[PDB]
């Protein structure tokens, strides 16, 4: 299953504050931070060459043409909080959040070790990196709007 | 290319076994880059799932293969 | 088709189990050494099949690490 | 690179006496011995279901139809002796051995951990198990014949 318009379920993205160039604590219980935004739902695009440390597989990978096609990885989220125990917290994508037009959210399997179902935010059509990043930024903003709508009932 | 089905069996077993080993370290040995390792194991699980769908497909094309659930059994 | 990230992980895990278990084979007295030695011949054949597939994926995707980095002894 | 008529290299098959019912010590240094023959170049076809012990992958695997096709595994041999230190010895296939008509021998890669080049004896066309086993038996017999021809110069 893939979702295309609105999410039907609350999804959570682990936030490791160390990964960001600036403070992202603001995003754990956010205010009006849909007006620049931290790249919270950006997937890794590479594996850096760190000697001694085995290569990290990129979350998503482009074709030789530079285009990121569907089902070739994406950004990981789960259907409950705290799945990653060593994170600083979870950025919340509430049920009912608008999915940017060229992205989709794929339900993958239930993971027994983590006791949570994994999901992948991915491109719905082939796109260059910049376009994908752009949509993922709008996805963050939609999620924040939707947090406040939910709070006002 | 399609990997041979024996190759899928091996990869499934090794992935399962490194995942148990590194999950046990993560929880019992307080390793130096715990946070990076925890994320690595998410990546291992996603790969495990992709190997599993491929092996379900191989199960329909070959005979004599062990069922998936036997391959990832804890020994 | 497997995702290329799946091939990377499978290569790394195969390499790593092969080392750990070759080391046991040679240092320890594991309970079925002769079965284990054959098992490792099977692991190496699988390793080679994963390598041919990865060489292919290197021709179709960009930003993947080269094969010899993946099997590096860390 | 495949061989189809005669082997161009001496190849060695590890013999684990535990894998056989008969005594196979006779085959390590054999006098002319086309007689019933021990299945020395037979690949494993299954993984026995022994509980607790993780499954051993089969050397070769059939399609649904029961046919063993080329390049789907086969019997492992190497280009030097004693590669497998825990074996009881090596059955020798000398350079110049006749290859049964529907088999072939494939050069695979150099194995660094074992410091030897691996080769696979394999079906050249799709075949059922009995036919394959039959040809592998004739391959043993050819190898023995060729051991005596080599001995008489």
């Amino acid at each position: 299953s893939y979702d295309y318009e609105k999410t039907s379920l609350t999804l959570y993205r682990a936030v490791f504050k160390a990964n960001y160039d600036g403070d992202v604590g603001r995003y754990l219980h956010p205010d009006k931070e849909l007006a620049e935004v931290a790249p919270l739902l950006h997937p890794t695009f590479d594996s850096p060459n760190t000697p001694g440390v085995p290569a990290r597989a990129p979350d998503i990978v482009a074709g030789r043409d530079g285009l990121y096609a569907p089902d070739t990885g994406g950004t990981s989220v789960f259907d409950r909080a705290g799945v990653l125990r060593r994170a600083d917290g979870d950025f919340v994508i509430p049920d009912g959040t608008d999915i940017p037009p060229d992205l989709k959210v794929k339900q993958d399997s239930y993971n027994k070790r983590l006791q949570a179902t994994h999901y992948t935010i991915m491109p719905a059509k082939p796109m260059y990196r910049e376009v994908l990043m752009g949509q993922l930024d709008n996805f963050v903003r939609n999620a924040i709007r939707r947090q406040w709508e939910k709070a006002r009932g | 290319m399609n990997l041979k089905p024996q190759t899928l069996m091996v990869a499934i077993q090794c992935v399962a076994a490194r995942t148990r080993e590194l999950d046990a370290q993560l929880q019992n040995d307080d390793p130096q880059n715990a946070a990076e390792l925890e994320q690595l194991l998410v990546g291992y699980d996603l790969a495990a799932d992709d190997l599993k769908n491929a092996y379900e497909q191989a199960l329909g094309q070959y005979s004599g293969l062990p069922p998936y659930d036997r391959l990832i059994e804890e020994p």
